[PDB]
């Protein structure tokens, strides 16, 4: 009776790791998106200081 | 026959030994179990809602 709950148990266990994993590696990316429209942003510190 | 009492009274008794070893051997293990299965399964939904 027990032991059935452990599996459902395990279940939803594993899919909360697909999540969280998932979430993770998200996470790095939508950062990434953070370490370039950065750099960037400038290097368009050429183009407005050229046009000064 | 009184030989004879002398072991049929023996192995009964052999068994009732054994009788008592079951009756030592008795659970809270088992009981223990189904607590703690609900409360992780109450953990799990917690990292879920999370």
């Amino acid at each position: 009776e027990n032991g059935e709950k452990i599996t459902s148990l395990h279940r939803e266990v594993e899919k909360v790791k697909l999540d969280q994993k998932r979430l993770d590696q998200e996470l790095d990316f939508i950062l990434s998106q953070q370490k370039e429209l950065e750099d960037l942003l400038s290097p368009l510190e050429e183009l407005v200081k050229e046009q000064s | 026959i009184c030989q004879d009492v002398e072991n049929l009274q023996k192995f009964v008794k052999e068994q009732k030994q054994v009788q008592e070893e079951i009756s030592r051997m008795s659970s809270k293990a088992m009981l223990k179990v189904q607590e703690d299965i609900k409360a992780l399964k109450q953990l799990l939904s917690l990292a879920a809602n999370g």
